[PDB]
């Protein structure tokens, strides 16, 4: 089975430097030509840099935006795919995925070129009503705010919790913060014996956070 | 550089229907083109290359035609699992070039939202910032307005709005929108309401509360 895996990825400054790699196996390598694409809500996919085979002198080729900037290389032997990116500017961010030209591609990882420090964020209950319908359904959640750079995951009740559950897309707020919310659903009558717990987890802060959620007392 | 234009940009279809979707070169392309499924957080997956060759471990109901500058994805029926958003790329040239996609969702019946609010938290309120979250649960279509009103106040400019997709438990639409005040504005005000329309409901719902009651 052909697996590829990005890494290098993280929080850097512009005008910073990062080198990405890919790992690959499963094809023989040196016989493959290999691609960098990213991808970002704003500009869509993107091609970045193209590297020949060895029967082709590991040729190269780069997308304008890149040009100067950004190198591709490869080391056969270690069956690896790099691309150093020098003198990055805000717009390098996104996700960037290592692709055997376009037959199969990594996971990617995520390239953040901010000014802004890494904060990990705080996270707040929404609290099920107190007016909620007896022998109906409740709702409750909770606020994962002020948060950078991307990304955080939500699960309840270490994963045994999964029906009902809505986790937002992150929004940025005009403070440069992202914030989310992960809401369930769950029965009116099942908010005094059960017990709900919301497991935030923002790798690139070093930060997780298990929060319970009851009804607020009165 | 060689311009790849996707149509339609989104569109829906029932489970079962044949789907049809166009990629159109600026040039002639040769028939050097690839198409990709991606889903959200997942990185994309190829199904055609060189126009119409199927990729191993792709279903056969997916075949791409076309020629010179006219491509066409059909999935010839529709699976649940097909939903997405599907991607055109021409590697005749460098550079190397993508469509923006064309998104594809499944069609179901219309559901209207149950409707929630969330006061801030007293542990939010002691930093100085109020958040007051609503929620639109289980809804189909997509369309729908949320209005927040403080003290009757309609609020414009303050709050945030995200949603769900479909995916492979939930066929509805599920959206939170979240109101930004300062703790000295929250103190200041008494009554807190978001006012939700949607198609699925016969008259607008409102969910309101009353700062500092139960």
């Amino acid at each position: 089975e052909v697996k590829l895996e990005e890494s290098g990825g993280g929080l850097v400054q512009p005008g910073g430097s990062m080198k990405l790699s890919c790992a690959a196996s499963g094809f023989t390598f040196s016989d493959a030509w290999m691609d960098w694409v990213r991808q970002s809500p704003e500009k869509g996919l993107e091609w970045v840099a193209e590297i020949g085979n060895k029967g082709n002198n590991h040729a190269t080729y780069y997308a304008e935006s890149v040009k100067g900037r950004f190198t591709v290389s490869r080391d056969d032997s270690k069956s690896r795919v790099y691309l150093q990116m020098n003198s990055l500017r805000v717009e390098d961010t996104g996700t960037y995925y290592c692709t055997t030209r376009f037959a199969y591609w990594g996971q990617g990882t995520l390239v953040t070129v901010s000014a802004a420090s890494t904060k990990g964020p705080s996270v707040f209950p929404l609290a099920p009503s107190s007016k909620s319908t007896s022998g109906g359904t409740a709702a409750l959640g909770c606020l994962v705010k002020d948060y950078f750079p991307e990304p955080v995951t939500v699960s309840w009740n270490s994963g045994a919790l999964t029906s009902g559950v809505h986790t937002f897309p992150a929004v940025l707020q005009s403070s440069g913060l992202y914030s989310l919310s992960s809401v369930v659903t769950v029965p009116s009558s099942s908010l005094g014996t059960q017990t709900y717990i919301c497991n935030v987890n923002h790798k690139p802060s070093n930060t997780k956070v298990d929060k319970r959620v009851e009804p607020k007392s009165c | 550089d060689i311009k790849m234009t996707q149509s339609p940009s989104s569109m829906y279809a029932s489970l079962g229907e044949r789907v049809t979707i166009t990629c159109k070169a600026s040039q002639d392309i040769n028939s050097y083109l690839s198409w990709f499924q991606q889903k959200p957080g997942k990185s994309p997956k190829t199904l055609i290359y060189r126009a119409n060759r199927l990729v191993d471990g792709v279903p056969s109901r997916f075949s791409g035609s076309g020629s010179g500058q006219d491509y066409s994805l059909t999935i010839s029926s529709l699976e649940y699992e097909d939903m997405g958003i599907y991607y055109c790329l021409q590697y005749d040239e460098f550079p190397r070039t993508f469509g923006g996609g064309t998104k594809l969702e499944i069609k179901r019946t219309v559901a209207a939202p149950s409707v929630f609010i969330f006061p801030p938290s007293d542990e939010q309120l002691k930093s100085g910032t109020a958040s007051v979250v609503c929620l639109l649960n289980n809804f189909y279509p997509r369309e729908a307005k949320v209005q927040w009103k403080v003290d009757n106040a309609l609020q414009s400019g303050n709050s945030q709005e995200s949603v769900t997709e479909q995916d492979s438990k939930d066929s509805t639409y599920s959206l939170s929108s979240t109101l930004t005040l300062s703790k000295a504005d929250y103190e200041k005000h008494k009554v807190y309401a978001c006012e939700v329309t949607h198609q699925g409901l016969s008259s607008p719902v409102t969910k309101s509360f009353n700062r500092g009651e139960c």
